[PDB]
């Protein structure tokens, strides 16, 4: 379905950003 | 849905002016404290979320110009030093990059001939800042080299003030919207745009020549019948709203049309669903999503906080228990979820901040 596939795209793409964020060590405020 | 939240705290900012923006710092590392920024009047205030609903004031920034009215803020980090940064802007049309650790202004950008409604940082490149203005245009800046990369407007640009914009997940494109009732797609993964972005990183003191992007890659005025004050991507789909007391989910072109194959001439548009709510038909009321785009939140002009579960296909069945507190009566301008979705902050027209922890 339109939903099922759009949700997987979100999953795959937010995972890419999550993996990039995990690599970072941004200094606390 | 099953998502439940408890209101664990609230406070009021002593300036008593409306709070127009709220953003959690999604750049903080796992385990570091949860920090958010609030903007309203000529103020930028930082807070830390601690145990037992504690909202600990960290610092305040006061713009020297008492007539400045910040409408938006956005978080980034310095790609060289891993140091956090905050962009703020509003009424004056000046972008201010503040050091959140010292709460001091690092630098500013003048250029928009009117007020700034939205600031968004590229999801991959933390130096690419996108501003949206009442001047009818969107501007893309490189905050590392202090260059204006592109100005999106002109011949087929917005006809009236631009209200909101959003980058897709991987930052290949921008969808903007405004008073002209239109929603315009602007691809930034085009060879022209990628090169302009490359050229801005090479710039070092003749000044930098910004690309003038007169033409979008899609334009529609057929989703809403009035202003479009908020737009965000939902995967390849779009979530946008007007005064119709609904957030509409749609896509450019016909049902089967792939977002990356649509032509700038594309006449069609497919509405897929709707998120209905009430008492939110006034202008400048923004909706938000959590990082994983599982949750959708919008506040209304009467202090109610609507929350939807995006993993539920039916946009009616998706509705979660609306969040209310008998002392929260002012207009909820904007909400922000913490990166792990465990906290939801709402800011109001009466300078109040509300904290909703997930159960
Ligand atoms: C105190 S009042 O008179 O009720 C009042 C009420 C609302 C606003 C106001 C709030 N936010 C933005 N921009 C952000 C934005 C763009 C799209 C959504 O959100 N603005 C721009 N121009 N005015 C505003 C100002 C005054």
């Amino acid at each position: 379905s339109m939903f099922s596939s759009n949700r997987q795209k979100i999953l795959e793409r937010t995972e890419i950003l999550n993996q990039e964020w995990k690599q970072r060590r941004i200094q606390p405020v | 849905c099953k998502y439940s939240f408890k209101c664990v705290n609230s406070l009021k900012e002593d300036h008593n002016q409306p709070l127009f923006g709220v953003q959690f710092n999604w750049h903080s590392k796992e385990g570091d404290p949860l920090v958010f920024a609030t903007v309203g009047s000529n103020r930028v205030t930082l807070y830390e979320c601690h145990s037992q609903g504690e909202i600990r004031l960290l610092q305040s920034y006061v713009d020297a110009d008492a007539d400045e009215n910040f409408y938006t803020c956005a978080w980034t980090y310095d790609s060289n030093t891993s140091h956090p940064l905050l962009a703020v802007a509003g009424s004056r049309g000046i972008i201010r990059i503040i050091n959140p650790i010292t709460m001091q202004c690092i630098k500013h950008y003048v250029g928009h001939g009117n007020a700034i409604n939205e600031l968004k940082f590229h999801p991959r490149d933390p130096n690419l800042l996108l501003s949206v203005s009442k001047d009818h245009a969107l501007r893309l800046w490189n905050i590392q080299t202090d260059t204006l990369v592109a100005i999106f407007g002109g011949v087929e640009g917005h006809r009236d003030e631009v209200l909101s914009a959003d980058y897709d997940l991987l930052g290949e494109k921008i969808m903007s919207c405004g008073m002209d009732h239109s929603l315009k797609l602007w691809r930034i993964n085009s060879k022209r745009m990628m090169n302009a972005i490359k050229e801005s990183y090479d710039y070092n003191p003749r000044p930098f020549i910004s690309q003038k992007i007169h033409f979008p890659d899609f334009s529609t005025r057929d989703i809403h019948r009035n202003y479009v004050d908020c737009v965000r991507w939902l995967g390849d789909l779009i979530l946008s709203k007007s005064c119709e007391n609904a957030i509409v989910c749609w896509k450019p072109g016909k049902m089967e049309d792939d977002i990356d194959k649509i032509k700038p001439s594309e006449s069609n548009v497919t509405i897929l669903g709707r998120f209905d709510y009430s008492q939110c038909d006034i202008w400048y009321m923004r909706f938000s999503m959590d990082f994983w785009q599982k949750m959708l939140a919008l506040g209304n002009q009467v202090g109610k906080l609507y929350v939807w579960d995006l993993e539920v296909e039916d946009p009616h069945k998706a509705k979660c228990t609306t969040l209310t507190h008998h002392k929260c009566g002012a207009a909820i301008r904007q909400t922000s979820f913490s990166r792990d979705s465990s906290i939801l902050i709402a800011v109001c027209d009466d300078a109040s901040i509300w904290r909703w922890d997930r159960l």
